[PDB]
RNA sequence: CGGUAGGGGAGCGUUCCGUGUUAGGGAGAAACGCGUGCGUGAGCCGCGUUGGACGAAGCGGAAGCGAGAAUGUCGGCUUG
RNA sequence: AGACAACCUGGCGAACUGAAACAUCUUAGUAGCCAGAGGAAAAGAAAGCAAAAGCGAUUCCCGUAGUAGCGGCGAGCGAAAUGGGAGCAGCCUAAACCGUGAAAACGGGGUUGUGGGAGAGCAAUACAAGCGUCGUGCUGCUAGGCGAAUCAGUGGAGUGCGGAACCCUAGAUGGUGAAAGUCCAGUAGCCGAAAGCAUCACUAGCUUAUGCUCUGACCCGAGUAGCAUGGGGCACGUGGAAUCCCGUGUGAAUCAGCAAGGACCACCUUGCAAGGCUAAAUACUCCUGGGUGACCGAUAGCGAAGUAGUACCGUGAGGGAAGGGUGAAAAGAACCCCCAUCGGGGAGUGAAAUAGAACAUGAAACCGUAAGCUCUCAAGCAGUGGGAGGGGGACCAGACCCUGACCGCGUGCCUGUUGAAGAAUGAGCCGGCGACUCAUAGGCAGUGGCUUGGUUAAGGGAACCCACCGGAGCCGUAGCGA
């Protein structure tokens, strides 16, 4: 009819979700200036990880058409 | 009639009233509406931008893009409709039926729509079969053909949609082809 | 649907103005200043309830104090006290200073059933 | 089921009995959703004729009466303002679409159990289209009166097809109501005060709101 | 079982719609003015040398719904 | 020719704003100005979508989807195909050639895409399709007519009340001294048009009009497409940047060909630009007729219920008010007194005049008259708890209301502050108007329905509501990975 929500597409670049719900990023530092960094760091920002709770009040605010479980 | 149009009412917590900010203090929220003193987020107008962080950098730009979507890559989509074997045991058929797209639209578990429409259908081989059918599915995994050949199924395989080939092509697939067959 | 004030402003502020009756000057005529001392009569009157148990007992004293002197030389209110609860007494300040009034002569009784 | 309606024919007598086996919402819920049903009804049916004017649509306004300073009087930016009469209307009521959605099976499960909560207070008839030759108010009257009804109080009669000499014969009563299943909703049911059926609607009622 | 910001829970009242061409009403309605009545209170219930035709309660529903302040605002009337 | 509310087309074309600054960007091809035109306009009959399977003009709605993508990759912007519905219509020309003309030009011929025409030779070409000016009727509109059923009593008036009857294909409305199915005008239903308009049908008669072989010869809309450069606009900001549209300068090919299919090449598929016209579905309301309101009821509702865009203000553009209610019926008060008038007191009128015209119900502030108690040795946010003396009344009275000798206690209200009686802010008083609402989506809770998984959207649907259809789509059933 009218108005739709409309994703912030910065922030759907930067996020997903995996098959239970949970939120995921990528770690930051990786992109120049590697050489003075340890193999054990740059291993570290490699991996995914899970999105720091109290963040997913503005995530999801930005987000809302992606589907998600607070409880997990 | 025992029900009329006097005696009807709704079930109880399920119609609130809804809160009237701005009709006494005594009512809950007071004066200020339940804002506070004065301040940004007690104006009359548009807030803040979700995700706005006060001019720090908000985590959707200290954050590096996802892998392939940062440059343009598309993303990937299912191929094919999956299906694993325990759903076929609970749709209750016998030993003559097929198993094919048209079959499992009429039971009721398979319902696409839209994109999903246009699709094959695969199987994926998670639980166990007993009846002894057939299937009439484009693809298969590997653990699937181990447990239908084991149970005496009847597997059919459909070719698929074609591609389009350019003519000289056709001769170097034939020229390895002709390489490999007289050598074999 | 549109809808008036009506009337609800008018019959709340009679029963504020009904309380304001035998108020001096503006107190008594203006709406927005009986509102502000119909709050101000109940938290006084809130107030002197809680200072009426004190202050009649406070009359009590004095009544009792002066109606004792009289009887002994170096006699007083505090002695006449510490006496009933060692005689095993229960009567309060308001018979005391009652008796004290109407019945004279039975507190030249007590005074006599202590000693 | 517990209660077989009897039937009745064009003249007072009795002929036979039958019954209605319909679903109904249980009794802990059975109050409510027939509530639900009744306000849609009424919501989808009102009109959203009020309409007022804001600032920005009241005539006039736009220039700056007096200056914003030197002047010993409240700050003012246009004299079309709400706080002024003549002025704007600030949230006032516009045109709207009452209209809102609730599920099939909701409102005919709400329809079904408000016809057998009405089985105390109704019956059956014959057909009768062939004793109206002509369209007769007179006669259609005499006829509630020999199967027990009043035209004082409110009544519904239920039916295939109303034909032509029948339906002008009760077009001008006010408390009587004639239906066809096009025309059958919940608002008549649960207003009137008697029901009546035929042999038609009671298979047709039945096999529309079984309890298969 | 003190309580501001602030959060939750339970309720009163206004105008209009459904039941409703309701009950009642020139044997005096709404309103206005009153009260040794009732309620935790918002308010309810009653009365009439006013008034002269409308209109509850109950079970439910919707809002242009509750004002003491905005150098607010319109009109009317004081002070000096 | 000019006028013409909005919608529509074309041309010129902002800024505040958002980005928490700001220039790229957004606001926005919006506003406003100019021009033009219609009841709709515009668009429109593939040099097209698509992808190896197929669709077959344009437009609008649902949905795809806030997806694919674009973006100082920031704010934010935002498709399309497939699918489901509304509504359906396709036609006329340039050129080859044949005649007529010095040419220009006229007539015939022809108009297409699994290529079609011209060209010749065979056939048999066109009755049933589309049109349709004299006018002839059909049906509606522009004035109307017929039209059922009640009496009395209730003391101003009876439609109401109580009692007794009646009509209904008519209990839709409005009016009537007071609320009406049966008093009036009307309604259901039926009848009715000289004349004019419109929708249909018929009618001239000229009318556009039907097929097989031979040919890879003659034609397929040119300063066009394309290229280079500078720009615009396509969801897409020059980016790999196609497709579409322009300025400058260059500049093709004719079915053995050309364009498109997101740089480009190759192959295949699809289509035939550089000429034009075209109804319907769609958008709007200065207005017309009918109908309906959980729309307002004189500070409301159109600014305007009276000589309202008036009065008034301004050089001008332009701005812009306020003022409603006697009574069923003026029967608007003969006459007498006061009396120069105005005005008042009786009389008379009326249910009411204490409804008497400046007149309906007539709250509050404000100005007063009378009665009961009471202050001139005081002092105080004015009250409150005690309550001397006096007074009062349809209930009763050891009660209740009014007054208040004198004692004690008590630092105006909101705003907002570390903290305000505060000499910090705001209110002259009274009454009214006056502020977290609305639409559409996201998430959570509560309640309900179904779970044989659930649900329809647009769109239809006795006017709406609503019965019943509509399963295209959406959510949930497999995840990991760029
Ligand atoms: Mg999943
Ligand atoms: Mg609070
Ligand atoms: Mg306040
Ligand atoms: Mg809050
Ligand atoms: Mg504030
Ligand atoms: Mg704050
Ligand atoms: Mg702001
Ligand atoms: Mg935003
Ligand atoms: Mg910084
Ligand atoms: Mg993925
Ligand atoms: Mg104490
Ligand atoms: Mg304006
Ligand atoms: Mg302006
Ligand atoms: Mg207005
Ligand atoms: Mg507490
Ligand atoms: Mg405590
Ligand atoms: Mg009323
Ligand atoms: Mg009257
Ligand atoms: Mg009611
Ligand atoms: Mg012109
Ligand atoms: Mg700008
Ligand atoms: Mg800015
Ligand atoms: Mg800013
Ligand atoms: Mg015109
Ligand atoms: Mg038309
Ligand atoms: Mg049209
Ligand atoms: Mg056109
Ligand atoms: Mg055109
Ligand atoms: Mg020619
Ligand atoms: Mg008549
Ligand atoms: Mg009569
Ligand atoms: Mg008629
Ligand atoms: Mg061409
Ligand atoms: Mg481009
Ligand atoms: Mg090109
Ligand atoms: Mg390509
Ligand atoms: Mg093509
Ligand atoms: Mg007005
Ligand atoms: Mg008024
Ligand atoms: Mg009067
Ligand atoms: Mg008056
Ligand atoms: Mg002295
Ligand atoms: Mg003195
Ligand atoms: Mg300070
Ligand atoms: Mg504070
Ligand atoms: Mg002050
Ligand atoms: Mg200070
Ligand atoms: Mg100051
Ligand atoms: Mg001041
Ligand atoms: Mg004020
Ligand atoms: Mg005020
Ligand atoms: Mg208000
Ligand atoms: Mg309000
Ligand atoms: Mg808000
Ligand atoms: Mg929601
Ligand atoms: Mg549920
Ligand atoms: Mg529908
Ligand atoms: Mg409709």
């Amino acid at each position: 009819k009218g108005y739709k929500m409309k994703t912030h597409k910065a922030s759907a670049k930067r996020f997903r979700v995996t098959g239970k719900g949970k939120i995921v990023r990528r770690r930051a530092g990786k992109q120049h200036l590697l050489a003075k960094k340890n193999t054990k760091r740059k291993n570290r920002l490699s991996k995914l990880i899970q999105v720091d709770r109290s963040d997913y009040d503005n995530v999801i605010g930005a987000l809302p058409y992606l589907k998600v479980n607070r409880k997990v | 009639t025992r029900f009329r149009l006097d005696n009807l009412g709704p079930q109880p917590g399920s119609r609130k009233k809804g809160k009237r900010k701005g009709r006494g203090h005594a009512a809950g929220q007071g004066g200020s509406c339940g804002f506070g003193m004065r301040g940004q987020k007690s104006r009359s107008g548009p807030g803040i931008m979700r995700g706005f962080e006060g001019g720090q950098m908000p985590l959707y730009r200290r954050i590096p893009k996802l892998r392939g979507i940062a440059g343009g890559m598309r993303a990937g989509l299912p191929k094919y409709v999956p299906i694993n074997l325990r759903d076929i045991e609970v749709a209750g058929f016998k030993e003559g039926e097929e198993v094919s797209l048209e079959s499992l639209k009429a039971k009721g578990i398979i319902n696409p729509s839209g994109r999903e429409r246009r699709l094959p259908l695969k199987i994926l081989g998670e639980g166990e079969l007993s009846t002894k059918l057939q299937i009439k599915a484009r693809a298969f995994s590997g653990s699937a053909k181990e447990k239908l050949e084991a149970a005496g199924c009847s597997v059919t395989v459909l070719p698929g949609r074609k591609k389009y080939i350019k003519e000289s092509v056709r001769k170097n697939l034939a020229r390895a082809d002709e390489y490999f067959a007289k050598k074999r | 649907t549109r809808v008036k004030r009506g009337y609800i402003a008018r019959r709340r502020r009679k029963k504020i103005r009904f309380f304001a009756s035998s108020f001096r000057g503006a107190h008594s005529r203006l709406t927005r200043t009986i509102a502000q001392q119909k709050i101000r009569a109940l938290v006084s009157a809130h107030r002197d309830r809680d200072r009426q148990k004190r202050d009649f007992r406070r009359l009590w004293i004095t009544r009792i104090n002066a109606a004792i002197r009289e009887r002994g030389v170096y006699y007083n209110y505090s002695k006449f006290i510490h006496d009933l609860y060692k005689r095993q007494l229960l009567l309060n300040r308001k018979i005391l200073a009652q008796i004290a009034i109407l019945n004279p002569n039975c507190i030249y009784m007590i005074y006599n059933e202590i000693i | 089921e517990l209660i077989p309606l009897p039937i009745l024919n064009f003249s007072g007598e009795k002929v036979g009995e039958t019954f209605l086996n319909l679903k109904t919402a249980p009794s802990e819920t059975a109050r409510a959703v027939v509530h639900r049903g009744l306000i849609t009804h009424l919501q989808n049916k009102r009109r959203g004729t009020a309409s007022t004017l804001t600032r920005a649509e009241v005539r006039g306004g736009g220039r700056k009466p007096y200056p914003q300073k030197k002047t010993g009087r409240a700050r003012r930016g246009s004299q079309r303002s709400p706080l002024r009469p003549g002025g704007g209307v600030i949230f006032g009521p516009k045109p709207r679409d009452w209209t809102i959605k609730m599920n099939k099976k909701e409102r005919r499960l709400a329809l079904s159990t408000a016809i057998a909560s009405a089985v105390g207070n109704s019956f059956v008839v014959e057909e009768f289209a062939e004793n109206f030759e002509k369209p007769k108010t007179k006669d259609f009257i005499a006829a509630m009166q020999r199967w027990g009804l009043d035209p004082a109080e409110k009544s519904l009669f239920f039916l295939m097809d109303l034909v032509e000499n029948v339906e002008k014969s009760g077009r001008n009563i006010r408390t009587l109501k004639l239906l066809t299943p096009r025309s059958l909703n919940l608002f008549d049911v649960l207003n009137a005060e008697k029901l009546v059926f035929t042999e038609g609607t009671i298979q047709y009622l039945n096999q529309r709101y079984g309890v298969d």
